[PDB]
């Protein structure tokens, strides 16, 4: 008996189609960490069945990019007017750890 | 609570 396959950690590209997105992102570059002590912008929320969700964006994941701009180091205003035009779609890469 | 923004 043994541990079967299992994915520690990925980076997936991610299509979300939406009034709201149903995101809730926490952290940033000069605020209160999220976790540890990684700076970066991550997925603190995922409003039940909403378009993240179908999505498969999952509680905790670390935003890498949105729709081209890179959120890597970046503050947390930056990620918000990234995600706040949100038109019609966002496409972001983000960084699942187990 | 520690800066959490909802969109």
């Amino acid at each position: 008996l043994i541990e079967p396959a299992r994915i520690e950690e990925e980076e997936l590209t991610l299509t979300i189609l939406r009034g709201g997105l149903g995101i809730s992102i926490a952290g940033g570059k000069g605020s209160t960490p999220y976790k540890g002590d990684d700076e970066g912008i991550f997925i603190s929320r995922v409003s039940e069945e909403g378009p993240a969700a179908r999505a498969g964006v999952r509680v905790g994941d670390k935003l890498l990019e949105v729709n081209g701009v890179a959120l890597q180091g970046a503050e947390h205003h930056e990620a918000v007017e990234a995600l706040r035009g949100a038109g019609t779609a966002v496409q972001m890469r983000v960084w699942r750890e187990r | 609570h520690t800066n959490e923004t909802s969109l």
